[PDB]
């Protein structure tokens, strides 16, 4: 079942820069020392990435709120998260969110993730409670509080048990470029170490393919799941969420654009351009090269 | 003088096939011998993958009225292979039949199904009498009449709204240009051929480069390296000399091409392995002759290649013209017919690379390295 | 169906392959003798180091011909 | 789509079979582990490795099987000894690749390993 | 030398047009349709392919015009500047000639 | 003279090619074939000599 949220409070929200960040591999080829012009559907350089703090915290003694609003899917969303304690867990797709409709969710209830593709009842506030300190001894105990009902599970998908054991600035990094063309879902990520960042740095890095999905359903729409640190009645002293907003995660929207990707003698992306972004950009994939003479 | 006179290429010895290894049945019946086909503006879709499919079977079968195929032909069918097919069924009248067929207008065809201008794949349509009509009529077949835009091409279109054909709003009620958003079929076995009933299955396919699995039925051979072989991995054919290649590829990727228009290299689908893929031979041959005046000796070059192939290249078969006559590589090939000679003379016929080749004496054609003029020293 | 469009072309580029050849013997053979250099240098004080081919070298060119070939790629 | 995998091999009693999921590339995971399952019977755990070098083993799999994994060649390799029919299964090699902190586990493709003295 | 290297990389690349047809490989063409439509898409590859080598042939032919006017330039440079003395103003460099 | 000659007789040689359609010779597409289809015909020809 669903329950409620009590303390919700108000922060204007925050921005943040993207340069070089969010390229995925566009098709399944192999190149080898050569720079090739595709076109594709990248996040353009130097964008304005909304930014969400995890745990919306008011002030630093314990207030707190949850930040996950509902959010448009406009042509595919690039999603990366900076946490150090697996605060994000997931999401939901989908158009309207309620029975009426059919709605994707993809989350990490902690044993196992779990995709399925139902008529979800969806509740205003979507949490995974988790009971770190409840009880007496210290271990992690989850809480499912998605949905009300499911119906219709076209599509399911489970994984093989495992467990996250941890026993506190080490950040990670979590890129996803989600993607519904033709009615296939896409997924690609990856995954880099980082220590002591308020934001996400700059940078480059290349998404490889995760999963193609067979999901065939109308996506408009999306939200974010985020682990309950705390209860809902009286969790505890103080500083329910984790460390106060540390976690927080970015938001971009992909457009179409043309990039000119250089591939190494090992044939991974290592660099690229944006065409449309200035002049200089535009000399440099006219003439088909990183370096212009006078 | 030096004639170019044709071009030679050694020929491919063996032809080779590699399919994936499944071992399944689609299930074509389902779709076909379905006892209730749906209606027009609604249809159905059912992906098929990871089977095989005899499409033989179907177009042999002679229950079937139409079997009019786009961008493939149906015989041909069989040998290709598709990442999936996806099928979709549905009941029209005879005269409406036209109206599946891409680059049409219809009411059926704007309205109902639009197909894709570029549409590949085939249509089924048989006709239904005895089984989807009744003496009563069966109308639980719909029909769509009025729309505000014409339909995207493979767009489905449920909603039930009263249309308004007039200014007023039907505001979801019936009256004043406002009609049933789904009318109905009159399927009696007292109407006429071009209204009677017809199923209709449309197949489309998709050719994409891509890991497939509706291949069809074909056996896969052994891997045979280091030879010039006709080779099919996955539907692709080729020709070409492939041995082991160390390009790391990533996990996702299948084929290699570095000037874009080559593949360069594959992955054998049954044993995840790489091998690269390159021409087998070629180049121009070359006849070097004196006048018909001196002799009718002859010596051949094959312009540009490694003549340990020579003899296997390409009834006017000399291959060796005068294996006698010690062959020996130059830059610009091997020469055959001629004697190689360290005495060094002035260029009469240009071979190339510093080598040129005479007639002299008894009287044979030699090749030498030509010589840049008499030593002096002030 | 086309006829002998194939072997115009062909032609051609043959005819300009032959011209290269031509072009090339021109421009350098235009000495009958091949002529040397005494292994004396008196040349009154005259320096040809930098342009006389040099015998240390495995090919023999000069030290201006190895920076030329070096600087064209 | 990622990873794929092939193989298999029928078997007489008594017999050993050396099946690798050959991985498709250079991958990263933390435990590459392998499955099996024969009709009649819920999914069940032979034999784990992880990528620190802790190998699991099912109750009934001590003695005779044995996972060894090539990192200049990226492949597990399970070396199955001593079979018997109740050892015939569809068998399977699960991948630990980390998504969301773990999981999206790759042994949909897997080989017919079956123990049959006919 | 960039010029040849590029008109080349030029003729190699129209390779992968389709110049109206449904691919711009013919085996597939070839493996895919019956002759009575196989050629029609075969007889658009063909002009395509033809009107690209022809223009790749013309620019050849204009490029080694030039190309041997500056080689017959070079010739009579030997001939006049080396071989011997020349009086003609700067055909030899600025200056007076000397050798 | 020789490429001259040369290239005048392949020029007069060329008339002798199809093109992809029926026949090389006017004449004969012409009394044949009514206007609808022996314009097509006509234009493949056309194409080829121009
Ligand atoms: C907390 O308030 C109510 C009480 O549980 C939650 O329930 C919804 O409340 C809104 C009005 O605020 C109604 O329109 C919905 O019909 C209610 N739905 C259900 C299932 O009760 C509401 O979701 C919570 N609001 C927040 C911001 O957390
Ligand atoms: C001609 O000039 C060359 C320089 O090009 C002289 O070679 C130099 O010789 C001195 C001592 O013999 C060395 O210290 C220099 O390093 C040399 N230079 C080079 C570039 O090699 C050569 O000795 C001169 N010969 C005569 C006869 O004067
Ligand atoms: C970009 O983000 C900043 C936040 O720092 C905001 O002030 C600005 O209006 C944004 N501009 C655009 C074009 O999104
Ligand atoms: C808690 O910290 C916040 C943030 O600075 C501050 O506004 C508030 O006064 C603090 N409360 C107490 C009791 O110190
Ligand atoms: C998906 O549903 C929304 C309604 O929420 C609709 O506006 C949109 O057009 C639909 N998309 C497609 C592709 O049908
Ligand atoms: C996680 O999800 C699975 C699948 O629905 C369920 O069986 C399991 O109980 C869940 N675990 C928790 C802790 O909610
Ligand atoms: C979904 O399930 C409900 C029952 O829970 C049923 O009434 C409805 O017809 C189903 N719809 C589909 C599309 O399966
Ligand atoms: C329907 O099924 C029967 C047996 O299951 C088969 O004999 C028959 O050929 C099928 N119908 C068609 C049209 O193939
Ligand atoms: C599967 O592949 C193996 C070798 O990769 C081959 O020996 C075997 O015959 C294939 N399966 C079938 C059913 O042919
Ligand atoms: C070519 O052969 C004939 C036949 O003996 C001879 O008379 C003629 O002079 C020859 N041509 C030359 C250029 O010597
Ligand atoms: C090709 O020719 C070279 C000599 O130029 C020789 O060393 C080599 O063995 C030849 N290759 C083959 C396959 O015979
Ligand atoms: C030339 O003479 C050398 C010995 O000085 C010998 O090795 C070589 O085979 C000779 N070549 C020819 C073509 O006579």
């Amino acid at each position: 079942q669903c329950v409620n949220l009590t303390t919700r409070t108000q922060l204007p929200p925050a921005y943040t820069n993207s340069f070089t960040r969010g390229v995925y591999y566009p098709d399944k080829v192999f190149r080898s020392s050569v720079l090739h012009s595709t076109q594709d559907l990248f996040l353009p350089f130097f964008s304005n990435v909304t930014w969400f703090h995890a745990i919306h915290v008011s002030g630093t003694n314990g207030t707190k709120r949850f930040d996950n609003p509902v959010l448009p899917f406009n042509d595919g969303v690039y999603f990366a998260s900076t946490e150090k304690s697996n605060i994000i867990r997931g999401w939901i797709f989908g158009t309207t969110l309620d029975s009426k409709t059919q709605s994707l969710l993809i989350v990490n209830n902690a044993t196992n993730v779990v995709i399925k593709v139902c008529e979800f009842q969806f509740c205003n506030d979507p949490f995974l409670g988790v009971y770190y300190h409840k009880n007496n001894k210290s271990w992690m105990e989850s809480e499912f509080r998605v949905y009300s009902s499911a119906n219709n599970c076209t599509f399911e998908y489970v994984s093989q048990p495992f467990l996250m054991d941890l026993e506190g600035n080490f950040k990670n990094l979590r890129e996803f470029v989600f993607k519904n063309i033709d009615g296939y879902f896409k997924i690609y990520s990856k995954h880099t170490p980082i220590n002591l960042v308020r934001d996400l740095p700059q940078g480059f890095s290349a998404l490889e393919p995760l999963v193609d999905l067979p999901i065939g359903i109308n996506i408009t729409r999306f939200q974010t799941l985020l682990a309950l640190h705390r209860s809902y009645l009286t969790p505890g002293d103080s500083s329910s969420g984790w460390t106060a907003g540390a976690a927080a995660y970015y938001v971009g929207y992909l457009q179409p654009r043309t990039f000119l990707l250089k591939y190494n003698e090992n044939g991974t992306i290592t660099d690229a351009v944006d065409c449309a972004l200035d002049p200089l950009s535009e000399t440099k994939c006219t003439l088909k090269s990183f370096t212009v003479e006078k | 003088g030096i004639y170019q006179t044709s071009n030679f290429r050694v020929q491919p010895t063996e032809s080779i096939v590699r399919f994936p290894n499944i071992t399944n049945l689609c299930p074509f019946g389902e779709v076909f011998n379905a006892t209730r086909f749906a209606s027009v503006y609604a249809w159905n879709r059912k992906r098929i993958s990871n089977c095989v499919a005899d499409y033989s079977v179907l177009y042999n079968s002679a229950s079937f009225s139409t079997f009019k195929c786009y961008g493939v032909s149906p015989t041909k069918l069989n040998d290709l292979c598709f990442t999936n097919v996806y099928a979709d069924s549905f009941v029209i009248r005879g005269d409406e039949v036209r109206q599946i067929a891409p680059g049409q207008t219809g009411k059926i065809a704007d309205y109902n199904y639009k197909l894709p201008d570029d549409f590949t794949g085939c249509v089924i349509a048989w006709n239904s009498n005895n089984l989807d009509s009744k003496v009563g009529g069966n109308y639980n077949y719909l029909y769509r009449l009025f729309r505000k835009s014409n339909l995207k091409p493979f767009e489905r279109d449920i909603s039930t709204e009263i249309y308004q054909a007039g200014s007023t709003p039907c505001n979801g009620v019936e009256g004043f240009n406002c009609y049933f958003p789904l009318q109905s079929y009159g399927f009696q076995p007292t109407n006429g051929v071009g209204y009677q009933p017809y199923r209709v299955v449309v197949l489309s396919f998709e050719l994409l480069h891509a890991p497939a699995t509706v291949c069809g039925p074909k056996k896969s051979t052994n891997l045979v390296k280091n030879k010039c072989v006709n080779f099919n991995f996955n539907g692709l054919t080729g020709t070409g000399v492939l041995t082991e290649s160390n390009k790391k590829f990533l996990p996702f990727q299948q084929f290699g091409r570095d000037i874009a228009d080559t593949t360069d290299a594959v992955r054998d689908p049954q044993t995840l392995e790489i091998l690269d893929i390159t021409p087998c031979s070629f180049g121009g041959v070359s006849v070097i002759t004196p006048g018909t005046n001196t002799s009718n000796q002859v010596a051949v070059l094959y312009q540009g290649v490694n003549c340990t192939e020579v003899p296997v290249a390409i009834t006017p078969t000399w291959r060796v013209y005068s294996t006698g006559s010690n062959v020996f590589q130059t830059r610009a090939g091997c020469l055959i017919g001629a004697e190689h000679v360290n005495n060094s003379y002035e260029c009469d016929i240009p071979i190339g690379a510093g080598i040129c080749a005479s007639y002299q004496t008894s009287q044979s054609i030699i090749a030498y390295t030509m010589s840049l003029g008499a030593e002096n020293s002030v | 169906q086309y006829g002998s469009f194939c072997t115009q072309l062909n032609r051609a580029l043959t005819g300009i392959a032959v011209e290269q050849d031509k072009n090339t013997q021109e421009v350098f053979a235009q000495v009958k003798q091949i002529y040397k250099t005494p292994p004396i240098k008196d040349f009154g004080g005259f320096n040809f180091s930098q342009i006389l081919p040099d015998p240390s070298k495995p090919s023999k060119r000069s030290p201006i011909e190895d920076l030329l070939f070096n600087k064209v790629t | 789509v990622q990873l794929q995998e092939s193989g298999g091999g029928l078997v007489q009693p008594g017999g050993s079979l050396r099946l690798s999921c050959v991985a498709s590339g250079s991958v990263t995971f933390n435990s590459m582990g392998w499955y099996r399952q024969a009709p009649g019977k819920q999914r069940e755990l032979v034999a784990q490795i992880t990528a620190g070098g802790d190998t699991h083993y099912a109750d009934s799999v001590k003695g005779r099987f044995t996972i060894s994994e090539h990192r200049g060649k990226n492949a597990v390799y399970l070396e199955m000894h001593s079979l018997k029919p109740e050892d015939t299964a569809v068998y399977y090699c699960h991948l630990q690749v980390p998504f969301l902190g773990g999981g999206y586990d790759y042994w949909g493709q897997g080989t017919q390993v079956t123990v049959s003295s006919g | 030398v960039n010029q040849n290297a590029q008109a080349l990389n030029t003729l190699v690349k129209q390779l992968s047009s389709n110049f109206g047809a449904i691919s711009s490989v013919l085996n597939d063409i070839l493996s895919r349709l019956d002759p009575p439509e196989a050629e029609v898409q075969i007889d658009r590859l063909i002009t395509g392919r033809l009107q690209s080598l022809q223009t790749y042939v013309t620019q050849q032919l204009i490029r080694a015009a030039e190309i041997r006017a500056s080689a017959n330039l070079a010739a009579t440079k030997m001939s006049e500047c080396v071989l011997g003395q020349s009086k003609r103003v700067d055909f030899c460099g600025k200056g007076y000639h000397l050798m």
